[PDB]
DNA sequence: TTACTGTGGGAAAGA
DNA sequence: AATCTTTCCCACAGT
DNA sequence: TTACTGTGGGAAAGA
DNA sequence: AATCTTTCCCACAGT
């Protein structure tokens, strides 16, 4: 039978936060196959397990007789078409896997899917279906002009993008820019998400810059910090490559799955290459025909593509669950109400349930279901948080918890206070 | 349109006066100039100038312009050191929003109490007296008091003064979750102004047109505007005087300070003969002597126009009042911010909803990550939340990788 | 049928104040009479009607037909006994009358009493009883610490009256009547004996000293009614026709006593007929003066019973009496809510008490005690006073046909950061 | 009472043992002998005695009640020389007078203090919210945050005067008799917090003077409030102990009441001038106050010249800052009726018996005849009050003199 | 020589 | 009518 | 002279 | 035993 949460289990959760999170990267955009021919996702979409709750999930269902491999998480992924069959991801060993044979026919005729990830245990255990953010289908990268009303298919300053370089007559035939070990290069099987942020044409080269708001256009001069690790790549002059060169002369937006070039602000024709696993620079010939060309190397030939992150979050608060865990709720915003006669707060997110349950700290609140993107909830009364030795007037922060009728806690990464006023 | 300005500012400014400007700038170098008065500019601006249509040039307050320059309507004006220094520096900080100066600062503006000196020879020093003078002259068939009760900034004033505020200025920028719009401070004064009302001191129906007629007709004794207001006041036969706000619960009428500014639209053609317009011909003695002479700026941004205005006792109370009052934000939260006092303001006024009640929910209405002022048996309660952090600083620190040569 | 008192007519009985007051001026002892003897009260009873009440209900009266003798307030005193007589008072003319007949019997045991003045307009129109202070019963003055009742103290009130054998008018009475003082064979004043230090100079300001008036003592006597005072006095005991310095001894109740002038060539306090004057005293013992009848002075504590009410929702069948007296005030945070506690005399379950024109939830505990709920500030800011400002209001006591009773204490309610 | 021998009152709480060494150097120098009494509740014994014209002969208590004591006539009045005068601090005199006549001579100026266990707690608590969070730590240590005496108002007033109670207001160059600060927001707010230490079993309500000195000098609680008076038992405990500023209360100072040890003569007494030989010859003397100060420390002694070699201790440097936070006491006659008034709310808020809102209510009108009554209403705090017949008492008569003829 | 298959580039079809 | 988007076609790259 | 009647003074009982 | 209080008695005042 299943248990609520209790006020002890909860601060118990509260004190430990043995979550167990799935983490969905991939690419807002996807390029359609036509005919028979299968053109893969490129970054491929990527699934990490994050959190200690993985481990004490493993150790718990091993001393209930399971083997290392009837405990071990097993994921499949596939578009949200039954048509298509879905791809086992080999997790056993490493925190994460990579879904490099994945493609949307022409006979799928929708114009946006998601990525669905269906998680279970080696021994038939089901966790739960797990989907990705939105990813739009496009025909082909817009070979012509762009413009801010296709901001769909734009990449504005401050949002994360994928490197990666088709090299063809290379063994490895896609690298990808990442970085490990606090430097950059050209990796075969991992990708870096990178925010790629405009500057001022006068800002100077330093680890301290000045980021301007806006969509990406050709010439301009753009940093690109790596999400992960903060490491940053000196100031580039982002260009569109035709065939083989680089032209100077584009002032068009960026778009994606574009070719580009990236040129070392205030250098000898200098551009971001690769050579095998690294990156290195390289010496640009001008064309004596055209003064705005130069010739460039498939090394030089990178490709640009705006990226996406999915993540959920869950531990099973009152012990094993017989339910699957999702849809795992997501929570994008709040909002307090004095439009009416008791202080509300109003959940905006994704995935929540009319068994869900909003609590502040170790207290539950009075809960109501609107639709899967919206919920209402009473405030507390500061009370509730005075019942011990923490009587005194005095502040109080407490966490924002969503928790099923089953135990199962969805941790979120907002806080409440209660702040007394004279 | 190119070859050709049009500009758009408010009809209580001195559009006639701006107009001989255009004159004069005409005969100079032979490009027509349109000044136009449309009605709700500062909601029709920023739905025209979207489309990429409009005027070239706009004229209002600098809190409307932080918005429009987030939407990307207005031109960055850039000029020379030469002009910067003929215009007082915090005016040029009303006009800054993201390290970029988006409009040229005409006129520093705040509202005073304008009085009728036969009917009451010494103005109240205190809202609290109001309604005894209000006895007083109903007996001689008159009024004490009569101001725009449809406009929030004219009752902005009386809430600021006990603790009513927009947003906290915290370190070097506003805190766009800190709105003191449901604080005890903002609630009195709002009591303050329903009890008037509830005690037929003043009608919610009254706007900026009834009132001035009152009080140019010498039907009341006391309104509140600002220095637009002056030159109708002038022609009518009113021996009036312009002074403090009075206080209420003993603290100052903390009116909110206003700077008349004119942004470029970043869609218009004529970018440098709006440059040339405002610069050489506008910001001049002559150029703002002209619109000045149709209706009062206040004190104007120009220094040497400033010192020769200065002399003026209803500008000397003006800037008295901008002293004891705060420059509004121009951060682009301050339209949500106004919608919601002017609803509440509203609301609270004609008894549709209780004082309580109407400035709870403008509360939550002004900033979308504001808190929540709560009535607890242990007393008044802050409620707020955090954690969704979205933003993205001016400058960015990342340590520099090397591409290998 | 009776009417109760409307907002309205409290307002307009606040701006005027045109009551009627009963005044009743007495001496606090009196001696008893043995055998058939008859010993008067002395200094009269007095019975004073004070008011532009009394001119109004006259008005009013004669409107409704009434002749001069049917409007004329008439009054009868008495002792509260039910075998001796009532006296007629004619206050006829004047404002007041003098019960110059009075006495005490050896039948009559009590040890003290109250005289009861019974009034009624001339067309049998009751008005009331009004009720003097107590009076005690004395055997005979005592020519002596162990009775603070029969000691005069230092701020308190007197009557002055001299004995006068040998003259027509056997009985003379210390008066002020047009600004100067004289011996009134009608009139009797009641005077303020204040002690002073024996260094205080003659002046209109002096510093008056607390503690019961002994012989020998600088005494300034201030008129209770018109604020007029003799020079500094020494106030001397009396034996026979002599004035004696060597008197130490604390003055009592219907001693024979003398006056001298402070600083004066042996002057004391004297009368020829109805003119006070000053009596040259022949020394015979050095401390020892002869002094005539005239200077030959009685002292007797006096007190006085007030009376005050309006008829404020016109006139009423029931008697305005028993008028209550509201002696003082204390509030009480005890309870639930603020309440006004009234100590007093002659309360009754059909009073209420009003502050302002703001008429008070009001208990009946006892004659002595009444208790109300304050009213809220919230009720005196009804029009245009709506403003958080000092509000102070009149506590007046009304009865359920509209007889106000006036008081002389004001309530506040102040304001607080 | 009897010539020839002085007969001293002074509170069991002070240093009789070291009085009585001065009176032993007085019987060895004049052949008076000298009797130091400490009778239980001696500030109510006194006017009683004293009044058939019995008691002592010099009585010893602070300034506040003495007041009293002179409106009764039961004080001889004090006039000392210029060169002793002198001697005391004008303030010290100031505490001693009434109606502009010294009615006793100041001994030494006291206030309440923060006293403190160092081993158990090295930093102590700078305002009173923090203290219950103090005292769970305690708690599981076996031990407790704080203990006072919950018996006599002296040692919760600091608490109440804090956010705004006082007990008479001080207009022009008087106190007002009427305006009392007993049942205001500021003085609700400190025995609402008192109650709520109790309620959370933090305190308890019957804890008397004894009990809590016990359980500090035992090292079973980390804190006390008491004088310089109980200093000399914690030394003999040899308890590492701290004197420091009373905690604070909603961010605003704890205004202990600054009392000033006094000795008055009784009116009644026949050894008036053998009173003041030995107050001023032998007791006011750097000699004669360390014999007090040795046996119980009196605080900030009034004789400059003693309280000079004391001014360096930072015990004193402690009471002084505590005394210069709170105010000295009236000495009006009201202080009694004051006082009484306070001990009933106290006790009976702490005990359950009535609320906070209540309690202090009864005493505000209870403090003073003709005290006004604090309400609270939909448009703020009100204050009643009647304009009724105050006692008072005129002193100036102004009456135009009318001539008695000279016939 | 040819088979094996994703991929960018380019033309021709639709919008 | 253009100009942009979608669909279809094909050379290219290595055991 | 005395009768007429309130009044202070004084003596002799009581407390 | 004082000292104070109460009760009874009487001279005095001018027609
Ligand atoms: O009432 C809200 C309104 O207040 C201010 O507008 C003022 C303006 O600044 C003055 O120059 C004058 O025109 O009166 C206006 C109010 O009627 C703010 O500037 C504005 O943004 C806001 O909507
Ligand atoms: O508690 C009421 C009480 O407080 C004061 O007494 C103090 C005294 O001043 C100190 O020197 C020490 O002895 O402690 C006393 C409290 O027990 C007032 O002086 C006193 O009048 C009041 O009743």
């Amino acid at each position: 039978p299943p248990k609520r949460l209790t006020r002890e289990a909860m601060r118990n959760y509260l004190k430990e936060r043995g979550d167990q999170t799935v983490l969905i990267l991939h690419a807002k955009v996807a390029q359609k196959s036509y005919g028979n021919e299968k053109r893969f996702f490129c970054p491929p979409p990527c699934v990490y397990l994050m959190g200690s709750g993985w481990k004490k999930k493993k150790e718990q269902m091993e001393r209930d007789g399971c083997s290392e491999q009837e405990s071990q998480p097993c994921a499949f992924i596939g578009i949200g078409n039954s048509d298509q069959e879905m791809q086992q991801l080999n997790l056993e060993g490493k925190n994460y896997c990579t879904a490099k044979t994945l493609y949307i026919s022409d006979s799928d005729k929708r114009k946006h899917f998601m990525l669905s990830v269906k998680m279970f245990y080696g021994n038939s255990d089901d966790i739960g279906v797990f989907l990705s953010k939105r990813i739009k289908v496009i025909s082909k990268p817009s070979k012509k002009k762009q413009s801010l009303k296709n901001a769909d298919l734009c990449i504005a300053s401050g949002t994360k993008v994928a490197l990666f370089n088709r090299l063809r007559s290379q063994t490895v035939s896609t690298r990808y820019l990442h970085v490990e070990g606090g430097n950059f290069h050209a990796s075969s099987q991992q990708w870096g998400a990178f925010y790629i942020h405009l500057l001022d044409d006068d800002e100077s080269e330093g680890e301290e810059f000045t980021v301007r708001d806006g969509y990406i256009h050709y010439g301009q001069t753009v940093k690109l910090v790596c999400s992960v690790t903060g490491m940053a790549l000196p100031r580039l002059i982002i260009r569109k490559v035709d065939k083989q060169t680089a032209l100077l002369d584009a002032d068009d937006p960026v778009s994606q799955l574009h070719k580009c070039a990236f040129y070392l602000k205030d250098t000898e024709r200098m551009y971001l290459c690769l050579s095998q696993e690294r990156i290195i620079q390289f010496q640009a010939t001008p064309c004596p025909k055209e003064q705005n060309k130069e010739m460039i190397n498939d090394g030089a030939s990178w490709t640009i593509i705006s990226t996406d992150k999915a993540e959920y979050t869950f531990y099973e608060g009152m012990g094993p669950v017989l339910a699957p865990v999702t849809p795992v709720p997501v929570v994008e915003s709040l909002q307090l109400n004095g439009g009416g006669d008791v202080a509300m707060l109003e959940l905006t997110g994704q995935n929540f349930t009319p068994n869900l349950r909003v609590w502040f700290g170790d207290v539950e609140a009075e809960t109501m279901y609107r639709c899967g993107e919206s919920m209402l909830c009473v405030v507390p009364d500061i009370s509730a948080f005075r019942e011990g030795w923490r009587w005194v007037r005095q502040p109080v922060q407490v966490p924002v918890t969503l928790v099923r009728n089953d135990g199962v806690i969805y941790s979120t990464s907002l806080t409440f206070t209660y702040t007394p006023e004279p | 349109e190119e070859g050709k300005l049009v500009i758009w500012i408010n009809g209580d400014k001195g559009y006639n006066g701006l107009a001989e400007v255009g004159k004069k700038f005409e005969k100079d170098t032979g490009i027509k100039v349109t000044v136009e008065h449309p009605d709700k500019l500062e909601e029709k601006f920023p739905q025209v100038a979207a489309t990429g249509d409009g005027p070239d040039i706009i004229f209002w307050a600098h809190d409307r312009f932080g918005g429009y320059a987030q939407s990307g309507l207005l031109a960055e004006i850039t000029p020379d050191k030469a002009f910067q220094d003929k215009l007082y520096p915090f005016t040029w900080d009303a006009v800054r929003y993201n390290g970029k100066l988006i409009a040229y600062p005409i006129a520093v503006e705040a509202l005073s109490l304008i009085y009728n000196k036969d009917l009451l020879p010494n103005p109240p020093k205190t809202w609290e007296e109001i309604p005894a003078l209000d006895k007083e002259l109903k007996a001689k068939g008159k009024s004490a008091l009569m101001f725009n009760l449809q406009e929030p900034y004219f009752t902005w004033p009386l809430i600021a003064a006990d603790g009513g505020y927009a947003f906290k200025y915290e370190n070097g920028k506003y805190d766009i979750k800190d709105v003191g719009v449901d604080n005890a401070g903002a609630k009195a004064g709002l009591t303050f102004l329903v009890d008037l009302i509830k005690n037929k001191h003043m009608n919610a129906d009254t706007d900026y047109s009834i009132a001035e007629a009152a009080f140019n007709k010498g039907e009341t004794a006391m309104t509140i505007n600002g220095p637009w207001a002056w030159s109708n006041i002038d022609t009518s036969k009113v021996n009036y005087g312009v002074t403090v706000l009075p206080t209420f619960k003993g603290q100052p009428s903390k009116p909110f300070v206003g700077v008349l500014s004119a942004g470029i639209n970043a869609a218009s053609p004529n970018k440098e003969l709006a440059k040339e317009f405002l610069e050489n011909y506008l910001l001049t003695d002559e150029g703002l002597e002209a619109v000045n002479k149709d209706k009062p700026l206040g004190a104007v941004a120009l220094k040497s126009y400033e010192e020769e205005l200065a002399k003026d006792p209803r500008i000397a109370a003006t800037m008295e009042n901008a002293q004891k009052g705060e420059i509004m934000p121009n951060i682009p939260q301050m339209s949500a911010f106004w919608y919601a006092v002017r609803t509440a303001v509203i609301n609270a006024a004609s008894g549709r909803q209780t004082v309580d009640e109407a400035l709870k929910d403008a509360q939550t209405n002004a900033a979308a990550g504001a808190g929540l002022r709560v009535n607890t048996s242990e007393g008044v309660v802050l409620l707020s939340y955090s954690g969704q952090k979205t933003e993205g600083p001016q400058r960015i620190s990342a340590k520099i990788s090397q591409i290998p040569p």
